[PDB]
This record gives structure tokens, sequence and C-alpha cells, in this order.
């Protein structure tokens, strides 16, 4: 009953007989008149159990006197019926048959054991050729294929020592005879001599299989079937449909034909038939077994009677609609209901309206119980009749039952954890569920036909955790980012905007009021307007040093509306919150302030009161939308006519041939874009601030009260682009795929489009609509993969005690600051404090949570880089400590022990997926004033007094007065600079200049130039020009170089009059400027070149969407990867082979030379021996994460993935905390590979869990011995999720047959750690509430 | 050249294509050789006398008509018995295997061959030789092994068992071995002969089968069953009749194929005769439909088949075959018939609770009754105890009087009918 683990292994024939209760000999199912089962058929009562409870066929042994006693005459045992669901049978095959899973499922385990190619086993099994089991005589050997006539040739001669067989008997005889130990040792030896990489790895994997296969206790013989088990009847039922017909499962058919073929084979062998006939029967039996175990994998699927293939056992397990996903991970549920939703604005934040009928049905048994308690019904049947007739006492009882009982409301798809929330019910009439307006944003629900489902929690624990963990008043902050989710919206915002805004002289200027109550009394009596500018006496409260509320009274300048609103605001907040015209942002900020100052309860009450007031005053405003409200600029037609005439003249000018197609097209597009912008700006100018009012005298100008403008400003529903379409021009459109149509749409929706313009717009309309429709599925698949990778993460410890971290800086891409620190460090734990004695005397204590206060301190001291403890570096095994995580964003404190991080991270990343979509490079110009600080720069002065850079990686910054970086840039190689380091540059200045379509080799010195190892005709080409006669020398590469001029490497000697080269001080390098191929020197040999002149001119002439992030997380390799410098030292070319570019790095100090092949057509950035370090980029192109991890280290790859994922989300304005991406990366670096002989049982080339290696290594290092050396591997989402230490998790995920085969062969054992595992087996998950329970069981391991 | 044609049908046809047909001469040639092998084995069987003794004794024990000799049986076997008995004496006369005794044995076999024997007795006779052959071989393999490995030409010690084997058998080992190996050679010739016709006529089987293949079991099952039939036909064929082989073989092949297609091919196994009747029904319906131009009503169909209306109706309802649980009932291939079917065996939680409440209430009411009355009622109806004990057992246990138990039950019924006690039980009124 109670268990601890699940193990899988192969089944020996005697085991299969052990399961059995009897063997099935006839294919009959049931009798055609009396539908009782047949004697030994597939449904026999004797072997599978009795059909009807406690009654055998004859009934002589009855009345529960005989328990377990078998009635002999009818052979029917007298027990319960449920046994037909669990007893199994068996079938004894006449000829051994191969198990398809262990034969075809690649890499074909049978092939690995015997080391035979698959097609050879195929040809043996299908009786097409013989195989030699035992050649005692030296002529032949084992596993040699023998053709038909060749066997005759060998038999007739030799005979009597020659064992050859054919078919599955042969394969089983081969497996039975083969001794594992011998090959284990022999292959162990064989790897020790020669390691051809391919041969080495195949031998490693085969040795792995043999060693595991010996350990598990399996024997290879068992891969081939002799006894075959038969599934219990009630899992393949044959049931009578009401109409007299019968419904059956397909397994009945497959079993029947296996039995038929087997019986006929026995008959044939008994009858001494010719051999071709028995061979035929043997093949058909083998085929029937294959179709039973897995249909269609043997090529041709057996179709049923109808048209369609029969569905077999493997089909019952595998698919999206197999057992694992459809009946175990998620299942249909009692006590539940469903209906349409509707808005109830009178509700409080923790209530939901439930129809009377649904409530009466859901809570049925509770009602029965309390009807019996009060004595109103004697028995349960009376209670039924009381309920079905709906007597009044039933309604009283129901009202008493539902009170304090929460229910769960769900709306599919459930993208994130806020899609399920618990509410307290209020009974209503009608049939629609009433939902509180504020929670619609979380649900993503709109009231236009949606439906939601209702579930009832039953036990006391379920009720309590609905009230404590899930109640809607507990979820006000989002767990993805810290921002609140209760955010007032359309009507609320409109009401608050209208109530707060101010107007000129309208009723009641300059009165003086004794507080808000007089303001309300004035407004509602019609004596003043909501917009009057009035002077009101107001008392704020302010929280003291020790939390006391000091009261301060003053006389403020405000309006009537703001005074009335102030009555809602809880005491503790400043008046300045209310004293400006509130938009959407202002209201959300108001709620956030109230939360972080006062707590939870005041914010809940405040949020309600905001909603109520907003509705009330929005209604009283009476805002409406007429057609006169969409004003059109008086000068639109002038702009349109001017643009049309100008385009007409440019098109007329085209036919003079002055303008090509590209010129005309680009010019026309530019013209129309400019016209569009002018029209839009004129429309907004006329619309936004157009009201002229007399201020008791002359005229005044104020923002307008136009209703569409109100909906724009308030942020209620409109935007600028929509209004542009309503009143300006609709704009330019695009052809179906890329091209942008030439003539725009000049009309707007008030004016009305014509036929052709409407047809044009339809293209884009349909394209966008189909995009969303077919993008939802990709979003769903991505989030499923993410959830499955990182589910095992739970907070397990309190402090791993690690000293690692990630250094974090604000992101300064390009010119402007994308993200400050306070957004990027808030709520994380600082490790290895950064102190700055000196300018700032920076004190950051160890291990602190960065509150808002600490962040404010950081800002005022203005620090830029902070090292922060991070999940990817945590040292805990099988989890992460609380400290390395940080805040729990939804709650607001250090995260609690036992919470499921991984699911939260996967959900928060995958949720925004649906809304996510699908050259003046001359010089460097500083935007704002500051000071220049270069880093990693190799400079050389020229004669012009300009700084020339040769360093490959040169970075430009802008330090401000307080010492922060405001800009950063990448200085290209060989770019001329303007100013040196140290001086303050000015805004707008250009600091660098280089040739865009060229990489020039810049001179440092002067003198005479000698053209070395470069002959004309062999290396260069003569170029002759006209009368001017200017020639240019162009170096030809070895591709077209003649055979005689191949060893000539072009170079430029820089000699003086004597020829002697002065050596660089201190350094012994010879001045040998061997410029590589195609060093194009236009100036001929013997021409004086100035320092800083161009020697050669070699010219140098993005998915970004949902696929981009899917590829980032899957760790795919870009097609053209940049190459990185592995080892520091000297760099050179070597001897080319067939054109294989030969790259030799010999280390300056290291002795071993490292060689890299390079593709021919790829260019090389570096010329010759430089000081290139670990992972120094040498080619141009996208970078591969694998290389980043191997060379730079783990922190580098984390930073890379975080940044380039976050770009995709920032571009759409989606805010996600980086912590979740860090978690996924942690789960994605799980494995390591071993390169060493340690002290433990590891090997070359094994892949094992990093945690396992850490445990073994620390265990040995506690004993002196030296452990093995490892290197972490980076695996995609799918790989890493399929390689866990648990076959149930992987098997439920994907690729069921493969993982089940591997686990079965290796004899794995599942220890039930994850969440999916316990969910499947029906247990408490090890997270949250269940956590404590498991830890008790853990200490039970101490007493066992 | 094999393009990995995994299709078993291709492998079968490729294998069968090699053997080439031969007609009008081979069939006679192979039939002659088969009969020659059978005659050889019959002659050599008749050579062994103890088999004749055993068969004659078995005939005498048991006690079938019209023997093909080119109280009838008893009078025809009387003179054969007399001849055999007088031949035994001559074998005892001055020569164990004397030429005269051999000639008498030959004439006895010639007369014996003129009779007809049931094949099962022939097999029994062959096994009567096989058993003793195996016994003698088994008891002596060890002595041959030892003489070969140790002696290389104990001896007298091992000779005792060999002599005992001769005494038990009572005949020369050499003649026994001769007859046994002659059995083997004759049977081998017969078997190896029949293989040739069987491998020759596989194409005939293919044709006859494909005439039936139209959506029945499957092609290969039909082919294999036909091959069984062909083996039977080769057994039964006689060239003496002078007919072509195909004429005879086709009947057996059709019979085998049709009988199998009747036995198998349905989940619920309709017997053969019903299958024949359904086939008649369908053949009549087509013709009658084209004659009338519409579908036939069951009454008119009953008129044409000369069968009562109810019989026809019963056949029509029996005919239909079960429907697969995976048939997609939804237009979109997402939902299958299987999800749509309800489980009937289960009881309802409501009724379970009701039953428990009923048991409790009955116990409460019974506890209030008189102790002996309560235990009597429990004892009578088997309440709370595993089985119910009858009136006699209750009488012999408590009080021998039978009618006293009747009066006890009458009074108990009277008491519990009193309206006070029954009030709760009325709630279980509708059931
Ligand atoms: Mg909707
Ligand atoms: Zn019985
Ligand atoms: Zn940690």
């Amino acid at each position: 009953e109670e268990f601890d683990a699940i193990k899988i292994a192969l089944a020996s024939p005697d085991m299969i007989r052990s399961w059995s209760f009897g063997e099935v000999k006839k294919p009959e199912t049931i009798n055609y008149r009396t539908f009782k089962p047949e004697r030994d058929g597939l449904f026999c009562a004797r072997i599978f159990g009795p059909v009807k409870d406690y009654e055998c066929l004859c009934g002589k042994y009855k009345r529960l006197k005989h328990r377990g006693v078998i009635c002999e005459k009818c052979g029917v045992e007298v027990t319960q019926t449920k046994v037909r669901r669990e007893r199994m049978g068996h079938i004894e095959l006449a000829s051994p048959t191969a198990h398809i899973w262990f034969l075809k499922s690649l890499p074909s385990r049978i092939g690995l054991l015997l080391d035979m190619p698959l097609r050879d086993i195929e040809r043996v099994l299908y009786f097409e050729s013989y195989v030699v089991i035992e050649g005692g005589m030296t002529n032949l050997e084992r596993q040699q294929i023998l053709t038909e006539e060749q066997y005759l040739d060998a038999l007739e001669e030799f005979g009597d020592e020659f064992d050859a067989k054919m078919g599955a008997e042969a394969i089983q005889a081969l497996l039975k005879s083969m001794d594992l130990e011998q090959e284990c040792e022999q292959l162990r030896e064989e790897l020790n001599e020669t390691n051809s990489e391919t041969k080495r790895k195949k031998l490693t994997k085969r040795i792995k299989l043999l060693e595991a296969f010996v350990q598990s206790g399996n024997k290879p013989e068992w891969m081939i079937l002799t006894v075959l088990p038969v599934l219990p009847p009630d899992l393949r039922p044959l049931v009578p449909l009401d109409g007299g017909r019968f419904a059956t499962s397909d397994l009945n058919d497959l079993y029947r034909r296996v039995i038929n073929r087997n019986n006929r084979l026995k008959r044939l062998l008994d009858l001494a038939a010719p051999d071709i006939i028995v061979r035929n029967e043997k093949r058909m039996l083998q085929e029937a077994v294959d179709a039973l175990l897995d249909n269609g994998r043997r090529g041709r699927a057996i179709t049923g009677s109808n048209k369609r293939p029969l569905k077999s056992l493997a089909d019952m397990i595998k698919g999206k609609q197999g057992r694992f996903r459809q009946n175990l991970l998620g299942k249909r549920v009692d006590y539940s209901g469903r209906s349409v939703i509707t808005v109830g604005p009178y509700l409080r934040l923790h209530q939901c309206g439930l129809p009377k009928k649904m409530a009466l049905e859901l809570f049925k048994p509770f009602i029965y119980g309390k009807l019996e308690l009060r004595g109103l019904a004697t028995t349960i049947k009376a209670a039924k009749k009381m309920v079905e007739r709906e007597e009044a006492v039933v309604w009283d009882i129901l009202d008493e039952v539902i009170r304090e009982h929460p229910v769960l409301l769900n709306r599919a798809p459930t993208l994130h954890r806020l899609g399920i929330q618990a509410f307290e019910p209020v009974l209503i009439e009608g049939k629609a569920i009433q939902l509180h307006p504020l929670v619609c944003a979380a649900y993503n629900a709109d009231f236009d036909g949606d439906q939601m489902a209702v579930h009832v929690p039953l036990t006391l624990e379920a009720q309590l955790e609905a009230r404590a963990l899930m109640m809607s008043t507990n979820n006000i902050l989002s767990p993805a980012n810290g921002e609140p989710i209760i955010v007032p919206s359309q009507d609320v915002v409109l009401g608050l905007y209208y109530m707060t805004r101010d107007c000129v002289n309208a009723k009641g200027e300059g009165m003086v009021l004794t507080g808000p109550k007089e303001a309300e009394r004035l407004y509602r009596s019609g004596l003043a307007s909501l917009h009057a500018r009035v002077k009101v006496r107001i008392t704020e409260y302010e929280k003291d040093a020790n939390g006391e509320l000091v009261a301060k009274t003053s006389l403020k300048d405000t309006t009537v509306g703001r005074a009335i609103l102030w009555m809602i605001v809880p005491k503790g907040l400043p008046y300045s919150i209310v004293n400006q015209a509130l938009g959407k942002k202002a209201i959300s900020k108001m709620l956030n302030t109230c939360y972080r100052i006062l707590g939870l309860k005041p914010t809940v009450i405040f949020a309600d009161q905001i909603m109520y007031t907003g509705f009330a005053y929005a209604a009283r405003s009476g805002a409406s939308v007429g057609i006169d409200d969409m004003v059109i600029p008086e000068k639109k037609h002038e702009i349109i006519s001017e643009a049309e005439a100008e385009v007409a003249e440019i098109q007329e000018q085209f036919q003079s041939g002055l303008v090509t197609a590209g010129e005309r097209y680009n010019k026309v597009i530019d013209i129309w874009a400019a016209a569009n912008d002018r029209v839009s700006k004129a429309m907004m100018d006329n619309l936004q601030t157009e009201t002229v009012i007399n201020r008791d005298g002359q005229e005044e100008k104020q923002v307008s009260f136009n209703s569409i403008y109100m909906m724009a400003d308030s942020g209620a529903r409109g935007s600028a682009a929509q209004i542009r379409q309503l009143a300006g021009m609709r704009g330019l459109m695009a052809k179906p795929d890329g091209s942008i149509i030439e003539t725009p749409i000049t009309a707007n929706f008030r004016e009305g489009l014509n036929v052709l313009q409407y047809f044009i717009s339809t293209h884009g309309a349909r394209k966008g609509l189909a995009d969303t429709a077919l993008k939802t599925a990709n979003s769903g698949y991505l989030t499923r993969r993410l959830v499955d990778v990182a589910q095992d993460l739970v907070v397990t410890e309190d402090d791993c005690g690690t000293h690692e971290g990630i250094m974090m800086t604000p992101v300064i891409e390009g010119g402007d600051v994308k993200e400050p620190l306070r957004d990027r460090v808030l709520g994380r734990v600082t490790a290895e404090d950064v102190l700055k004695p000196g300018t700032a005397d920076i004190l950051v204590p160890r291990n602190t949570l960065l509150h808002e206060q600490w962040c404010d301190l950081l800002e005022e001291n203005s620090v830029d880089a902070v090292k922060v403890r991070s999940v990817v570096s945590c040292d805990t095994d099988f989890g992460v400590c609380a400290h390395c995580y940080g805040r729990d964003l939804a709650r607001g404190h250090i995260i609690n022990k036992g919470e499921a991080i991984g699911v939260i991270a996967a959900q928060s990343i995958g949720e925004p997926g649906t809304q996510l979509t699908m050259a003046a490079e001359s010089s460097i110009q500083v935007k704002n004033k500051g000071s220049i600080k270069l880093s990693n720069v190799k400079s050389v002065v020229n004669s012009s007094g300009k700084l020339v850079i040769t360093s490959r990686n040169t970075e430009l910054k802008l330090i401000d007065e307080f010492g922060r970086t405001k800009e950063s840039y990448k200085v290209p190689y060989g770019a001329v600079l303007a100013k040196g380091d140290g001086e303050q540059v000015a805004g707008g200045e250009t600091v660098a200049n280089w040739d865009p379509h060229t990489m020039p080799v810049i001179t440092e010195v002067s003198g005479f130039v000698r053209f070395t190892d470069m002959i004309d005709g062999q290396t260069i080409t003569r170029q002759t020009d006209e009368l001017t006669g200017l020639s240019s020398l162009v170096v030809l590469d070895s591709a077209e170089r003649t055979a005689g001029g191949k060893d000539l490497r072009p170079a430029l000697k820089i000699v003086d009059a004597q020829g002697n080269d002065v050596l660089i001080p201190g350094t012994d390098m010879p001045a040998q400027y061997f410029l590589p191929g195609k060093a194009i020197v236009q100036l001929e040999d013997g021409v004086q070149i100035s320092s800083g002149d161009t020697l050669a001119r070699i010219p140098q002439e993005i998915t970004g969407g949902l696929p981009r992030v899917a590829d980032l997380f899957e760790a795919r390799r870009p097609k053209e990867p940049a190459i990185l410098a592995e080892i520091s030292g000297i760099v050179s070319f070597g001897k080319e082979t067939k054109g294989k570019r030969r790259l030799v790095i010999t280390p300056v100090d290291g002795s071993d030379p490292y060689e890299e092949m390079i593709p021919k057509w790829r260019q090389l950035n570096v010329f010759e021996g430089e000081r290139v370090e670990r992972g120094d980029v040498i080619s141009d192109g996208p970078e591969a994460p694998h290389d980043i991890l191997r060379l730079r280290g783990v922190h580098a790859v984390t930073r890379y993935i975080v940044n380039e994922v976050q770009d995709v989300y920032r571009l759409q304005g989606v805010k996600i905390n980086d912590k979740h991406i860090e978690v996924i990366v942690r789960q994605m670096l799980r494995k390591a590979t071993i390169v060493n002989a340690g002290s433990s049982d590891f090997l070359e080339g094994e892949q094992v869990e990093y945690s396992r290696v850490k445990i073994a290594n620390r265990e040995l290092e506690a004993n002196g011995k030296v452990g093995a050396t490892y290197s972490r591997d980076l695996l995609g989402i799918t790989k890493a999720s399929l390689a866990t230490e648990s076959f149930i998790s992987a098997a439920s995920f994907q690729e069921t047959t493969r993982v089940l085969t591997e686990a079965a062969v290796a004899g794995k054992r599942d220890e039930l750690r994850g969440l999916k595992e316990n969910v499947i087996v029906g247990r408490l998950i090890p997270a949250g509430t269940g956590y404590a329970y498991h830890q008790d069981r853990m200490r039970r391991r101490a007493a066992g | 050249e094999i393009g990995r044609t995994t299709d078993p049908v291709r492998m079968y046809m490729r294998e069968m294509g090699t053997v080439e047909l031969l007609t009008r001469e081979g069939e006679i040639d192979i039939a002659k050789r088969i009969e020659d092998g059978i005659n050889q084995v019959q002659c050599s069987v008749a050579e062994y006398p103890e088999a004749i003794t055993y068969l004659l004794e078995q005939y005498d024990r048991v006690e079938f008509v019209d023997p093909n000799a080119e109280e009838l049986a008893r009078e025809k076997f009387a003179e054969l018995r007399a001849q055999y008995v007088v031949t035994r004496d001559t074998i005892k006369a001055k020569g164990r295997s004397h030429a005269t005794a051999q000639e008498e044995i030959l004439k006895l076999s010639e007369v014996f061959k003129q009779f007809r024997l049931v094949p099962k007795q022939f097999d029994y006779l062959v096994n009567s030789m096989r058993v003793m052959m195996d016994r003698v071989r088994t008891q002596e393999r060890l002595i041959m092994k030892l003489c070969v490995e140790q002696c290389k030409m104990e001896v007298h010690r091992a000779l005792q068992k060999l002599q005992q084997i001769e005494e038990e058998t009572g005949l020369t080992i050499e003649q026994v071995k001769d007859i046994n190996r002659r059995m083997s050679i004759g049977e081998a010739k017969a078997r190896r002969a029949k293989k040739e016709m069987v491998e020759a006529n596989l194409r005939l089987v293919i044709s006859i089968a494909k005439k039936y293949t139209n959506r029945g079991l499957q092609f290969l099952d039909l082919i294999q069953e036909g091959n069984i039939g062909l083996m039977k036909a080769v057994d039964k064929f006689e060239y003496r009749r002078g007919y072509k082989f195909s004429t005879y073989a086709t009947w057996w092949i059709r019979q085998a194929i049709t009988r199998s297609i009747a036995d198998q091919a349905r989940t619920i196994r309709i017997p053969v005769h019903m299958i024949e009747t359904i086939n008649k029904l369908n053949r009549i319906s087509r013709q009658m439909l084209q004659e009338m131009g519409r579908e036939p009503t069951p009454e008119e169909l009953a008129e044409r088949m000369l069968m009562p209306e109810d019989k026809i109706r019963k056949v029509l309802k029996i005919a239909k075959e079960p429907i697969s649980m995976e048939t997609p009932i939804g237009d979109d291939e997402d939902s299958h018939l299987g999800d749509f079917i309800e489980d009937t065996t289960l009881e309802l939680p409501l009724d379970s609770a009701t039953t428990e409440s009923l048991r409790a209430a009955t116990h409460d009411v019974l506890a209030g009754l008189t102790a002996r009355e309560a235990k009597v009622l429990r004892m009578r109806f088997g309440i709370d105890m595993n089985t119910d004990y009858t009136l006699e057992e209750v009488g012999k246990q408590f009080d021998v009087t039978r009618e006293r138990i009747r009066q006890i039950e009458a009074k108990a019924l009277r008491k519990l009918r009193h309206p006070s006690r029954s009030e709760v039980l009325r709630s279980f009124l509708d059931d």
C-alpha cells in the first residue's frame, strides 16, 4: 500500500507466468445468443474472474460460505467483480519473437549488444539469410551472414561442426551465448590504445550499455519474447450499446489475430508441412506481435474494418491524448460548474455573485447533512425529495451553508497563477456569474460572452488555503514584476479625470471653504461647479519617526472636485497626491504609495472606494461621443494638394532620366511621410488645446473638454494613433508581404474610404489577424517546455554560504540609459560588500535586502556597479537557498522556505508571449557633455597629431561630474580619433573618423617602402588608366596565384637610406609588416608614405521576435558563428591544405601549439601574432552560447542570455524581473562532463549531474584523495528536460517510447522527488503546504 | 537487389516464384512414387510378425464394412487367422528365417494387403515399433559408448543387460533394425515426394484465394488456410481415377478457405450453419431487389425463402458486427466514441449512504424488541450474520417446537406493525 519508489526492468518469461492466472487458448469472446463468456476465450470467467459479484455459473457454492473456493463444475470462483480489472493472462508463443521496441527504436539495443548493423538482423529475422552461431572449425566465425546457396556450399563440405540458424531463434541463440564480462574487459583495454574520436565515443557508449546491463541483473535473452501477457478484460471492454449493437476496443482484434496465427502455427508444425509454409507462418506471427505492441512502426499499419489503423498499446501511452497527459496530469472533476460572466459593480473586492441554481446543485451533500441535523428530514431520501421540490427551509439552509465558504473561479487559458482565484460567494438570481470589475485585468476577461468555471474546495485544509493563499485580497502585486495588478481602468479613470480637472471662471471662483464637507454641500446643491478654483482648509496626517501620525492643518489652493475626492484618501498620505488632474498613471501610483506606506487592509478598502467614486462621477459627467467630436484640420486639403503637386513634379522630372527607379521611389515615400506628420501635428494642435474662455474680461486659453481628447489624455481607452486615424489621414499601407505602397490613403474614417482604399487596407487587416491566430500555439508550446524544465526548483535552505555573485551595472546600450540600478537590483542580496573609502565612504553591510531606503541611499551616493548574490551561483544541492533568491515579488519580503520557484519563473516568462510580435555609421558623435575615459585601447601617434587605434576591442564612454557612465560606443579598428584621453568633450562633437566600406592598415612611421615577395603577374596585376595614367597595385590571393609564385608572401619593408630598422625600445620584435593577401597599395613601389596613411583598402561589404527567444532558450547554434581565440600567445597562418586555412596559435609561455581549421571564404580580423586572450573574437558574426560557456565562464553566458532575452521584451514594453531568466539558465546548466581519472567510478566522456560530481568530489576531498575534473555542458530546454534523473518526468514530457526503453534496459529506479512525479502518483507535492509533510518522511529515513 | 521490401506478401511471392509448374506427367510420376513408398512401408510392416500378432489381438479384443479386396469381416478373417497360425509353426520348423517361412510370410502379406485398415490402427502399429526401437536403443547406447571408448575392439557384467533385452524382445535385433530403417526410408521417400506437388501448386492456391480476398480476414491468412487444404488434397488424390489434379484439388481448397472464413473473422463467433443462412439471405435479396426495383420487405423475403417471418427477423437482428470504440463521433477528430460511454456497474454514493442508514435504523428498532424475539428475527433472516438459518435449525437450537417459531414471528410482526415503532421505516416506503 505505502511505497517509496518505482522501478522498471525487463520481464523474464517465468515472471510473466507469475503474473498470470491462466493461459488463453481460444480467440472466442462471448456466445452469440446468451451473451455469457466462452470457456477459454479472451473473456473467460475462470481466469479473469467472475462476471457478477458472489455468484458462479452453477451457483452451488454460494451464500458467502466459500470465500476463495473455486466452484469446480463451472470453474468460476465466488468473489467480487473488481478482479476482472486486475487479473492478467498469458499466451505461450510457438516460436520466439522479437520485441519491436528493443529492435527498431533507435539506436536498436539488440544491434548495440551484438555489434551488428540493423539491416543484418532484419535479413536474419525475415528468413532471408542464415547466420553462423558457432564455427568451431576455423573456416567461419560468429555473426557472419551466410547467403542461401552459401550455406549449402559450406554444409556439403564441412558439416557436423557448423551451426547456422535463421530467424528469431538465431538471434536469441546469439544473445544467450554471448558473455558480457569478456567484452567488457576487452573494450576497456581497446580504448586504452587508440582513440579515434568516433570510434572512441561509440566504444564508450557500448561499454556503458554492457556495464549497466550487467549491473541491473537483466539478461539479454529476455529481449526476445516466448511468453506474451494478456491485459485484463475490463480495460478492453466489450459492452452492449443500447441499440442492440456492441462496442469493442481494438486490442480485442489484435489479440484475436495473434492467437489465430499462433494456433495455426502449432497445427502446421504438428502436421509436418513443407518449409516455405512454416516460414510464412513464422513471419506472419512475428508481424502480428509487432502490430500488437506498436502499430505502424513496422512500416504498414494494419487497418481496422473501416479504413483506419487499429490503435495499439504504445498508442494508448504515447501521445498528447495518451494516459500521461490526458488522464494523469489533468482530469475531469466533480463539484464544479460553468457559466457566462457579467459585471457586478456593487461587490466588494473579495466577493463574487453565484446563481441560486448553481449553488443549490454544487453544495448538495452539505445541504443533505444539515437537513438531517436539524431534524427536518428523517432519512436521506426524504432530504432528496425536500430539495427537488425546493421548499423554503432549503433556501434558509443553503444561505447558512455557503456563508464563509470560499469557491474557486477559473478562466481558461490559465496563463499565470492569477488565473485561478478564490472568492466568497453572494447568492443572486439569474444564471450569470457576477465578477468584480477590478479583477478583470488579471483574468484578461472582457464581458462579451466569456465563461468561467467554478470549483468547490471541500476539506478544512482546502478551505483554509483558499482563504489564505488564494483569496483575491491577497493578490495585489504581480509575481513577475513587483508592480500592482489591481489597477483602475476605463470608466473609473474617466470619472476620476473628469472630477479632478479644473476650468476657468465657471461657478464659484475664489470662495474659501472650511474643508471638503462644505465642498460637497456646495456642489450637490448646484451652488458651485466641480471645476471651480477655490481655497479650502485641509488637514493632512504624516507618519512620524516611530509611526505616530502628526496632524498638520493649512489653507490650500485647490478645486471643488479635488476637495471632494480627498474625503476618500486614508490618513497618512500627503495632499499633493490628489492636487493634480489624475490620469491612469497617477491613480496607479496613488495605490502603490498607499500600499508601501500603510499596509494591505487600507489599500484594499481604498481601492474599492476609488472604484465606487469613479463610477458615480463618470456617470454624472454624462460624457458621450457624437460625430462632431472628430474635428478635421482646416488646412488638410492644402497639405494634400501641395504634396500631390510636388510628387507630380518629381515624377515628371523622372522622365528626363535624371531619376532612377530607386531614387523616385524613396523620394516619394519620404514626401508622403512628411505630409502625414504635418497633417497629424496640425490635427493635434487644433484638437488638444482649443478652448478660449473669458477670465472675467479678455480671453484665455486652456486645454479642451472634447470627449475624444478626454479619452486620450486620461488614458481611459484611446491613443494618439487611433485619433490620427479618426481625424487625420489613415496613412501608408503595405502590400501583402513587405513592400510599402506608393500612394497612401488620404481619407479618414469620418470622411469615409472609397472602394480601392478599402481593398488596400484589407491586406494588412487579414495579415495581422492570421498572425495572432497562429501565434497563440507557439506561445503555448514554449511555455510548456519552460514549465517542464524548471519544476524541481523549490527554496530548500536558508543560506548556502557562498561568496560568488554577479556584478551588475546599468545597461548603457548606445547613447541613452535603458535601465537604472534601482529597477535592476531592488530586492536582491548583496554579497562581498563593495566599500568605497574615499569619495563616498561607501558602506554596504553584508547580506542585506535592498529595500527602497537602501536603494535611495545608493542613488544619493550615486554608485554604479554592485555585486549581487544570484541563483546561478547558489551552492545548495537540489534547490536554492532563500538568500540567493531575494524578494518574493508578489508578497514583498525575503522568500519563504518551501515555495515553488521554477513554475513561477516559467509562467512569468511565458505569459507575455502572446502579445509579443510574431545607415549613417560614418563617425561617432557624443550627445551630452562629459569626459572621455577609454578602456583597453592601443594607441599610436601619427604626424598629423591624431590618435590612431589598433586595439581590436576599444570602448568609448562618457563619465559625468558625479562619476557615472552615460554613453558607450565601440571604436572600430583603424579609426582615426580627434581628442585624447582626459579632456572634456562637448555635446554634439565627433570624436572618431574612419572609412565605412574599408578596413585600412594605418601607418605609424615614415621612410622608404620596399615591395617584398610580390611580383607582377604572379602576385599583382598591372592596371593602366587613361591620359592621367594613375596605376594601382592589387595583390592576388593564393586561389588564383600561379604555381611558381605560391611561396611569395606579400610584405612592405619600411627602410631608411641605410636600410637598418630601428628597434622599438625594450621590445625585440622585428619590423616585418607581412600584410596578408589583397593588400591593395595603389601607390607603386618606392613611393614615400606619410605616417597615418592608408596602405591597403579591403572593404567590408536578425529574427527578433518569439522565434528569437525560443532560439535563445533552446541554445541553437547560429549558422555563421564567430570564432574566438582559445589560448593566449602568438598567432600565425600555417600550411594550407586543399585550401584549408591553417591557423596556428603558439602560446607565449605555454608550449603546446593549438591549430584551427578555418573556412576558405571567411575573413580573418587579425593579421598575425597579437596578444589575443581567452575567447578573444577573431571573426565577425553571431556568437554561439556554447563557446561563451566554454571560454568565458558561466557568469558570461548568464549575462549574455539575460541581456539578449530582455531586449526582445523591452522592445514591446514588457517588464519581467531578470531573476526568472536566471532561474531558467540555472536549470539549463545542469549536467557536466568528466575529463580526468579521479578516484571515483567515472570515466572519460561520461555525462553526469553536476551535483552528483560535487557530492562525490567533496566526499573524497574529506578523505585526502583527489577527485575527477569536470566541465559544465549547456543543453537546450528539450534536451535538459529529457535528461533528468527520473523516467516518469521525462516519459510524461515527450518521446515516451524511447525513454521507457532506455529506462527498462538500464534498470532505473525513480525516487519520486519532483512535482510532476507526485502529481501523477496522487500524493502531496513537496512544495508549499505539503513541504513539511515530506520533511517528516525524510527523518523517517533516519529510523530505517 | 533486395530493396528491403519488408512487405511479407512480396517475400512469399518471391519465394514461391522459383518452383516451376509441370503438368500431366509429373503428377503421375509423383503419385506413383508416393504409392511406391507407401507400399514399401506396408510390406516391411507386414514383415514384422509381432505387429501382426498385436493387430490381430487388438481386432479380437474390440470384436468396418465393405473392404476393398480385389459377419463378413469375421468369416473373411477366419482363414487369415488359420493361415497365420499355421505359418507360425513353420517359422518354428527348422529355420528361424527359412526360405519357406519367408515365402509363407510373403503370401500372408499379399493376402493382407488386399484388405483395408483404418489409418489410426496403422499409426498405432508404427508406434508399437517405435516404442520398442527407442527402448532398445536407449538401454544400449551406454553399452556401445563403453565398448567403443574403453574396450576398442565389465564385458560380461554389461552382457547380462543386453541378453535380458533380447529375452524381453524375443526377436533378432538385426531384423528389427532393418524394418525400422526401412520404415524411415519409405516414409522419407513419401514425404519428400509430396513436397514437390505442394510446392508446385501454390499458384493455384493463390488464384483460388484471391477470388475470396475482397475484404475478409486478410490475403495471407486466406493463402495459408488454402495451403492447409492443398496438403489435404495431395493426401487424398488418386491418379488411378485418371482425372486432372486441379479438378480434385479445387474442392478441398475452397472448402478449407470458406470454413476458416466462417470460423474466424468475427469477434462474436456465429456458427457455420447460420453463416450459410445469412449468405442465402443476401444472395436472395440482391436478385429480388433488382426484380422489384426496390428493397424487399421481410414478409416477401420470408415468402421467397419458405421460412417463417420470425426466423427471418431473428437472423436480420443477429447479423450485425460490433463497432470500434475509437470511431470518431465528433466531426473534428478529437472526441472518440469511447469517451462517450457510461459505466453501469457502480452504485451511487446516495444509495450507499441510504443502505448504511437502513442497517443502522433496523438495528436500533430490533434492539428495542424482546431479546429472544430480536435474536430469533436475526437468526431467521440472516441479519448481521453471514447466512440465514432455516426454521428447523432455529427450532432444534432454541426450542424444538416448529409452530412455536411461527407464533414468535407472528407476534414480532404484530408488534412491529404497531404504528409507534414503524414510524422511521415508513421513510423507506417507495422502495
Ligand atoms: Mg472577450
Ligand atoms: Zn458454480
Ligand atoms: Zn545560495
